[PDB]
């Protein structure tokens, strides 16, 4: 995020980091329950990647994080990689997350819920802060 | 869902 | 553009 | 890249207005947000765009794509979760 600010630690408890086996963060995701993470299809997750929950500072060794293995990747069959439309994948975890003060689920909308133009929302992540 | 134990500050 |  | 988790608030746009920036690249399963002085950027993909509804944070978008330079005056594009939630529910129920 360019021109954002640091979050309060633990205040976005559904936010996960997707890391490869070298420990490199490549994408975010959101916990929707103890067994399932929603992410983007174009992230290209495999079952060799890791879901990290409960993290704030990726440079700290002292946080009580959860490193969760992925059992199966469900890329939406309507995903179109040429247009990047329907850009969603579900990850079923092999190991359930343990919910706590710092790890918990985001709500999903109903299909008919309305979010009007001009509403102020929030996004979070460990993406670049400057290009 | 959707209600953090640690409240975000915006 | 670019995938984020 | 940052070690510590970042946040930003930003407004939702309509698809019709988002098309002034992105043209026919905007499809019905996309929602645009931003152009407000902040931008999602590389490495944010897959993460949340959440809006508060009835006191609870709800997943409205999934960070998807946008400007190759993460311009803060151009909207970011997010997967529109309302268009996708029936597939989510079908998948959880079968697995």
């Amino acid at each position: 995020i360019v021109n954002g600010e640091e979050a309060v630690p633990g205040s976005w408890p559904w936010q996960v980091s997707l890391q490869d086996k070298t420990g490199f963060h490549f994408c975010g995701g959101s916990l929707i329950n103890e067994n399932w993470v929603v992410t983007a299809a174009h992230c290209g997750v495999t079952t060799s990647d890791v879901v990290v929950a409960g993290e704030f500072d990726q440079g700290s060794s002292s946080e009580k994080i959860q490193k969760l293995k992925i059992a199966k990747v469900f890329k939406n069959s309507k995903y179109n990689s040429l247009t990047i439309n329907n850009d969603i994948t579900l990850l079923k975890l092999s190991t359930a997350a343990s919910f706590s003060q710092t790890v918990s689920a985001v709500c999903l909308p109903s299909a008919s819920d309305d979010f009007a133009a001009g509403t102020t929302c929030v996004t979070t992540g460990w993406g670049l802060t400057r290009y | 869902c959707g209600v953090p134990a640690i409240q975000p500050v915006l | 553009s670019w995938p984020w | 890249t940052p070690d510590r988790l970042q946040q930003a608030s930003l407004p939702l746009l309509s698809n019709t207005n988002c098309k002034k920036y992105w043209g026919t690249k905007i499809k019905d399963a996309m929602i645009c947000a931003g152009a407000s002085g902040v931008s999602s950027c590389m490495g944010d993909s897959g993460g949340p765009l959440v809006c508060k509804k009835n006191g609870a944070w709800t997943l409205v978008g999934i960070v998807s794509w946008g400007s190759s330079t993460c311009s803060t005056s151009t909207p970011g594009v997010y997967a529109r979760v309302t268009a996708l939630v029936n597939w989510v529910q079908q998948t959880l129920a079968a697995n």
